[PDB]
RNA sequence: CUUGAGUCUCGUAGAGGGGGGUAGAAUUCCAGGUGUAGCGGUGAAAUGCGUAGAGAUCUGGAGGAAUACCGGUGGCGAAGGCGGCCCCCUGGACGAAGACUGACGCUCAGGUGCGAAAGCGUGGGGAGCAAACAGGAUUAGAUACCCUGGUAGUCCACGCCGUAAACGAUGUCGACUUGGAGGUUGUGCCGGCGUGGCUUCCGGAGCUAACGCGUUAAGUCGACCGCCUGGGGAGUACGGCCGCAAGGUUAAAACUCAAAUGAAUUGACGGGGGCCCGCACAAGCGGUGGAGCAUGUGGUUUAAUUCGAUGCAACGCGA
């Protein structure tokens, strides 16, 4: 209930799927979709389109809140990696800034074994 | 698998067709969705043959092997078509 | 079947081809600098589009 | 084919009507050579569509048209051992030929007495949102609709 | 790669920094690259390929220029 | 005696070794807050995790392991090997002028020492990874590949093992014999011209069965050592020695074959690549496979059912 004006909206793009969270400007989770909620399974839960719809379908669940700022904060590889940033302009929100926070080891831990196929 | 023999210079026998029976039934363990497969035997001089040709789903598939006696000719055949029918298979369920 | 198809549209189809797929460039089998420039424009285009497919 | 397909046909106009796009119709209509036979047949059924819309022939047997020419059909495409639905504009011209196609394919599976009947019905039941043949349309659109996210592979 | 959007900037110029910013860090490839561990041998023997090839594109730039078509 | 070998003086570069500190990124866990229905994974799926509130997101804490970028056909080491930053101990190389010793050298069977990874012993430690193992898939089957978990092990200390395609598949030392383009590290004299070390690629004569090698030789020579003598049987058996074990090392014979091998050549083939075509697919129209009948063939039958044609390219075919 308690509006907010200015928000932050997480973006995690993994190769299988695209999980997206607004949350207040302390990182409080406040709506969030899928491609998987979205109603896209496999072969279709992996798309950028399938992202676009999460962002936008995420962006109506945040009405009860205030809108206007949002600073975007993208994270992974996956194609959900812009088509959302796309998503949640015509959402209508302005994005004041936008940055890539993907984790890099620098060295750090031994990644599992290559698949042989 | 429907079957068919023929004999260009052989008489087929019913141990000749038996054993050809048993010996082909088993091919349809390497594709299981063999059809109709038409089996010819030869002697030529001293030179036994034996070729087969096998209608199957989406493809046609044909050997010939040379034995000493039609039984070992038979015998070649089978290990001829087992390859083929594999590698089929195979570029089907390519995925 | 009466008449060849667009040299150059074709060629810019074959750059697009071998970009998705992952080729060099300088494996453009043009030197008629007029196809080549199709063929690497193709090539360039379906680099961007590699990045978003999976 | 891998060349360019060189000279197009001339369709000649409706004897009648005087358009090349009924004229279309009757071809596909028509059955072993016999355009006479299928010359009827079609004006029979404008008649008794012309005689119910009361809107003209040329400008009714449209409105069926419209309501069943399809504008996203979905073309397939093997990606792994799967088989890729892929969403794609339709050619105008494609969407006559269809439309044209789907009416007299959805005519023809009917258990009315004359050809001419079942035409004739199917035309008007087109032009109210009803028949086999703009279900058809309806099918189709809701299968681009579904895999829509394929719709820039290029592949 | 943290593009702070400017005063009037159109959103699809951002956008286009913004993409210009990682592709200019280099991020997806660190992230492609460390999806599997190669082995140390691995690696090193990508290594004489990369140079081993580096190497024969300083030899078209020369020896073409000496040879000619038609 | 001073040219080989070495000693001293001044400097240079370096992931060379040993010990001890420490810093940031990240993963996993633990404890909180927010928040709500899915997450995860695949070619496609499922096992698995989640309303006992996951995943996502923010804060705090714990712990181990490895050191992004710099980073290079870069550098160091006898070889195996060596990569954050900082101190402590310590080895080698290289150059500039000088001085000093006076053949003190090279090689080396036996011997001695070092020696990746796995593995073994004792005591620690354990994030991530992952043999074994368990479950889910795929498949005719699948004790596999792929997915979900996961124990030894991987890490530290001390002690063993003594092996690798431990490779440049090229023993060490010295001399001599056209060139070109680089990289790295010294030093002369004027940002040009010289003179040292190490190194990468290319090529001449020569050499080579050819491929190729080519002043870092596989060229031309000298000194010493190691090793080979057809293929299987066999680096195996027996014996000795070494090892906690796994095993290592030294190392045969009977029997059997007429070959086994190296490099290059023409083709053919590839579930290799590129480029062009084709009712090849695609876009479409009408059929065959079901019925009745005609007809040919196989089978059976017959006294005889005349003979031939048999994948595509025999079966309304010679007729
Ligand atoms: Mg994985
Ligand atoms: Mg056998
Ligand atoms: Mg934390
Ligand atoms: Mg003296
Ligand atoms: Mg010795
Ligand atoms: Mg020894
Ligand atoms: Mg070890
Ligand atoms: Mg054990
Ligand atoms: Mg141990
Ligand atoms: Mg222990
Ligand atoms: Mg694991
Ligand atoms: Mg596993
Ligand atoms: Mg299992
Ligand atoms: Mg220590
Ligand atoms: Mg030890
Ligand atoms: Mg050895
Ligand atoms: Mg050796
Ligand atoms: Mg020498
Ligand atoms: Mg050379
Ligand atoms: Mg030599
Ligand atoms: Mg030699
Ligand atoms: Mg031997
Ligand atoms: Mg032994
Ligand atoms: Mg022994
Ligand atoms: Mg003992
Ligand atoms: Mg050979
Ligand atoms: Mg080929
Ligand atoms: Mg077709
Ligand atoms: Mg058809
Ligand atoms: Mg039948
Ligand atoms: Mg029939
Ligand atoms: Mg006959
Ligand atoms: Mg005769």
């Amino acid at each position: 209930r308690k509006q907010v004006s200015d928000g932050v909206a997480h973006i995690h793009a993994s190769f299988n799927n695209t999980i997206v969270t607004i949350t207040d400007r302390q990182g409080n989770a406040l709506g969030w979709a899928t491609a998987g909620g979205s109603g896209f399974r496999g072969s279709r839960k992996s798309t950028p389109f399938a992202a676009q719809v999460a962002a936008e379908r995420c962006a109506d669940a945040v009405k009860e809140y205030g809108i206007k700022n949002l600073e975007v904060m993208v994270k992974g590889p996956g194609p959900g990696r812009e088509s959302t940033i796309r998503a949640l302009n015509a959402a209508g929100f302005r994005i004041t800034n936008i940055t890539d926070v993907t984790p890099i080891p620098h060295x750090g831990c031994r990644p599992p074994k290559k698949r042989r196929v | 698998m429907q079957l068919n023999i023929t004999g260009n210079n052989v008489e087929i026998t019913e141990a000749l067709r038996e054993f050809v029976t048993a010996k082909f039934a088993k091919l349809e363990q390497y594709f299981d969705r063999i059809n109709q497969v038409y089996v010819v035997l030869k002697v030529e001089k001293v030179t036994h043959t034996s070729d087969a040709t096998l209608h199957v789903n989406g493809g046609e598939i044909h050997a010939s092997a040379e034995g000493q006696d039609m039984y070992a000719a038979i015998d070649g055949l089978i290990d001829k078509l087992a390859r083929q029918l594999t590698k089929h298979k195979d570029k089907l369920k390519q995925h | 079947k009466r008449q060849k198809r667009d040299r150059l549209e074709r060629a810019h189809q074959r750059g697009y081809q071998a970009g998705i797929a992952g080729r060099s460039k300088e494996m453009c089998p043009y030197q008629t600098l007029n196809q080549r420039s199709q063929w690497l424009g193709g090539w360039r285009e379906a680099m961007a589009d590699r990045v978003v497919m999976a | 084919p891998r060349r360019r397909v060189i000279g197009q046909r001339k369709i000649l106009p409706d004897p009648k009507f005087g358009s090349e796009l009924l004229a279309k119709f009757v071809n596909i209509l028509m059955v072993d050579g016999k355009k006479s036979t299928a010359e009827s047949i079609v004006y029979s059924a404008l008649e008794t569509l012309a005689q119910r819309s009361g809107k003209s022939e040329l400008e009714a047997f449209e409105v069926a048209l419209e309501n069943v020419r399809p504008t996203v059909e979905v073309k397939s495409r093997r990606v792994g051992g799967s088989t890729y639905q892929v969403p794609v504009e339709v050619r105008p011209v494609r969407r006559n030929a269809l439309a044209m196609r789907w009416i007299v394919e959805a005519a023809r599976k009917r258990g009315d007495k004359s050809m001419a009947l079942r035409l004739a019905n199917e035309l008007s039941d087109a032009a109210e949102n009803k028949g086999t043949a703009v279900k058809k349309r309806e099918d189709v659109h809701r299968m681009a609709e579904a895999n829509k996210a394929f719709a820039h592979y290029r592949w | 790669p943290v593009i702070k959007v400017r005063e009037n900037e159109p959103f699809d110029v951002a956008l286009r920094r913004f993409k210009r910013s990682c592709e200019k860090a280099g991020v997806l490839a660190e992230v492609r690259r460390r999806e599997f561990y190669e082995k140390p041998t691995t690696e090193r023997k990508r290594a004489k390929a990369s140079a081993v090839k580096r190497h024969a594109k300083k030899l078209a730039r020369e020896n073409a220029r000496r040879t000619r078509l038609y």
